């Protein structure tokens, strides 16, 4: 009847209303993947925080030993938009704590060599290495 | 289209009986509050609603306890607490489960058999006689059932809480290895009267008000054959079953928002 | 008569277990104020232990700054009953452990002065504080 | 019947208008801006608690690094009534814990010039940064 | 024919349903033993990380003292891809930390004999303890 | 098969909730889940309780 269809229709657009405020409500981006071989990482679980100076930057993902050189290989996550930083860096894994969550907080500095500068973007494996401390030995070799 | 004046009647039916859910319980309550009466009629409706469902409450109040302490007693050593078990069910009951279940067995039993004593009255005609004899019924015979359930699930649920906490202070403290004075202890300086021990009733005393309207109103309206009466006991039960989880995730929305 | 009697019997047994609920499932004292301007008191939450000698004779009833001279005013909850406090006293906040719970503990004595012995009850201002306690000290005085 | 056509609608409303309210006080006042420039910001999540002498001023609302000076720059939230803070002061982050929450306190005096008192508001960059939680440095400065 | 249409759509329902729960809800190897004899064991539990050099490959699917000898007799779970592994080889438990598991970081070599090289593989009881950490004695009798 | 659609759009709603409204990232909200349960021991185990 003619209070079908103008009521019916008006249960349905109320129903996509709130749908429509399902979705909107609280709102990924594309990066590149860097590879990265390590000493220890245990206590580095996957999406742990990756960080340049503190400031979040990414995450860890991918997370595998590379089964043929027994060298921990994991590949982080890095935006697109970072496509001026220098070869020069050193990777360090902090905690923030005692035990707080054992996040990447790598070093970078602008020291740019005479040779060139080398970019790191798109899949740069990087070679530098904390070996995240063991702190079982650093109190073991403190009182022998 | 074709299908959807089929739409056309139901939008114009469904609504009516809200109209007369109403109209039914407005007539209930409204003038001569007569207690010479009704004092001993409502009476023998408590041990209607209120003493045959007594049994079921605190037959199965003992087993969701034993429950909860066994289980929770899972997930605190995982997390190596021990204390935390009488802040635990202690919660749960008295906030959670404790209006929640306890609603829905009164519908399961007191909301259900009171639709039926309602639609059996108006099948044999006591009710289209009734009105021969002058006297409305419904101040007569429905008030007297309505209060019957509204002043009695307050009373069913404290007495479910507390039968429901005794057993879960059994399973935890004496079989699986808890001192006595530790576990009250955690307990004491839990949980506050304000926003919980009388939060406990306004979640319950809500739900009563909702189960004994639409038990009795299913009662009213039903087709008085033998076929229809059935049919409205098994609707009673599945319209009262969202009406309880309709209103508690809105009821859990205000005291913890 | 056998339904009038059943009902008492379901009225009474709701009566009992609604003692049990509030008399051994959920369990205060009128008290005096007393007020207090501090410097830090950052870490001490309402209710924290006022103790005297870190027996504890309070509770904290005021979290609040006053939006004049910004200095931390928390008015105290001390017993009725305490009527013989000499004027002299200290106020120092505590932990109980390295990180127990931030209490306040503050020190008295009996020291009479001779001009008399100040009071120390209904809202007296006490102008003490020890803004020193911090988590900024010791990695400050283990190493400059 | 034109009864709960009228009626049952306002009971729908008295739902909606109960669930307005709560819902609102689950998740409020015109702020001004106030950028900062850090150098570390470990466990500093968004929504942590700006505090001004230990009580609670503001949120962060703003953690994306300025990707052109490497200097993490992050725009606070101070109340639109906060009128009277003269530019003396100093940007630091406690924890209110071993690991409570690494949350911004920041210090402000009334150390007014000879030159004339600035005020903070509607957009200023404070530079008075701390530098110092980084709990790994300190543990390896000892050793040595 | 109308039921046999939406029995359909409900065994799919079912069907969409389990695929979902399944999926979210579980996210293995075949392997070869190695057993194990120390002097200390204190700390590891079951299915702890069996490590070379750090990374864990392993796990302890054992946990059992040899009960004739009172050797410690320890079975671990060495994938069955690892057939290059001499037995130059030293069992070394590690906490990484003072309380991480205390798990095994065991070290290997490759130094080869004029003997040939024995492989350790498919139920091999490796001989060189730990005689693991004393660590609550240790810290004990350094602080006097 | 009533259980099976009754967890499933149980747990949907549980993830609206808390990762929607209450601002929990949404990768980090099946990640504590991935590792939570086992199959041997809990998700059988659901179906046991249910068809008894």
């Amino acid at each position: 009847k003619k209070n079908e269809i103008w009521v019916g229709i008006f249960l349905l657009a109320a129903l996509l209303a709130a749908l429509f405020v399902c979705l909107k409500a609280a709102n990924t981006e594309p990066t590149y993947t860097l590879y990265a071989t390590f000493d220890n990482i245990g206590g580095l679980k996957a999406r742990s925080p990756v960080s340049i100076g503190g400031v979040v930057v990414g995450r860890v993902a991918d997370i595998t030993l590379d089964p043929k050189t027994y060298l921990p290989r994991v590949t982080l996550e890095i935006e697109q938009r970072y496509n001026h930083i220098p070869d020069t860096s050193s990777l360090s894994i902090r905690t923030s704590g005692l035990l707080g969550e054992q996040y990447l907080a790598l070093n970078v500095g602008f020291e740019d060599p005479e040779l060139g500068t080398a970019i790191l973007k798109d899949g740069d494996t990087i070679q530098d290495t904390k070996s995240a401390m063991v702190l079982e030995d650093l109190i073991g070799q403190f009182l022998y | 289209l074709n299908a959807l004046a089929s739409l056309g009647h139901k939008g114009i039916k469904t609504l009516r009986t809200f109209g007369r859910a109403g109209l039914m319980l407005f007539n209930a309550l409204v003038g001569k509050p007569e207690f010479r009466k009704h004092a001993p009629l409502l009476v023998r409706q408590l041990y209607n609603v209120g003493v045959l469902s007594m049994l079921i409450i605190v037959v199965s109040g003992v087993f969701i306890g034993m429950v909860l302490g066994l289980q929770g007693y899972l997930v605190l050593t995982t997390y190596s607490a021990e204390t935390s078990l009488g802040m635990l069910v202690a919660l749960s009951l008295l906030r959670e489960l404790g209006p929640v279940v306890a609603a829905l067995l009164f519908a399961g039993r007191a909301g259900s058999a009171l639709t039926a004593e309602i639609g059996l009255m108006r099948a044999t005609e006591q009710l289209s006689s009734m009105e021969m004899m002058a006297v409305d019924p419904l101040r007569r015979v429905i008030s007297p059932r309505f209060w019957a359930g509204v002043i009695s699930l307050p009373l069913l649920t404290v007495i479910f809480v507390a039968v429901g906490i005794w057993g879960g202070s059994l399973v935890g403290v004496s079989w699986k290895g808890i001192d006595s004075g530790f576990f009250w202890s955690a307990m004491q300086n839990a949980v506050d009267w304000r926003m919980d021990l009388v939060n406990c009733l306004i979640k319950s005393v809500v739900f009563a008000i909702t189960v004994t309207w639409i038990s009795l109103f299913n009662g009213y309206d039903a087709i008085p054959t033998s076929a229809g009466i059935s049919r409205a006991t098994t609707r009673t039960v599945v319209h009262s079953s969202l009406a309880v989880l309709g209103l508690d995730f809105v009821l859990t929305a205000l005291m913890f928002g």
